[PDB]
């Protein structure tokens, strides 16, 4: 979790993640 | 390491899947069930009066093998109609058990 592609991948694993919370909430 | 794009298409397959077994699984036994929806995040079908309703944990989920024994639920009332949430309109719901890790 210390490296520009740890912060990267958590990037791209949040929009998938976000996702599930508007099915969710919506 | 999920991408949203495979999310969401795996997301519109179990929309599919469940849109199908809406409209071919047997009535109810009588009026007194909750009827059976898909709600956006999970397919429900149809609830016997006074009891606890649990289908999997959606399994387009990016965590889905995560929580494999987890179980998402609603609750039928006597009257038939599935608990509501007092802030509004919405059903009660419980999805504690497929939250991620």
């Amino acid at each position: 979790g210390c490296f520009t592609s740890d912060v990267s991948s958590y990037l791209e694993g949040q929009a998938a993640k976000e996702f599930i919370a508007w099915l969710v909430k919506g | 390491t999920v991408s949203l794009w495979e999310t969401v298409q795996k997301w519109r397959e179990y929309r599919r899947q469940c849109q199908r077994s809406l409209t071919e699984d047997p009535p109810p036994a009588t009026d007194l069930f909750c009827n059976r929806t898909f709600d956006e995040y999970a397919c429900w079908p149809d609830g016997e009066p006074g009891s606890f309703v649990n289908v999997s944990c959606p399994w387009y989920l990016p965590w889905a093998s995560s929580v494999p024994q987890g179980h998402v639920y609603r609750f039928c009332t006597a009257e038939g109609l599935w608990l509501q949430k007092d802030n509004s309109s919405l059903p009660w719901r419980d999805l504690s058990e497929c939250e991620e890790s």
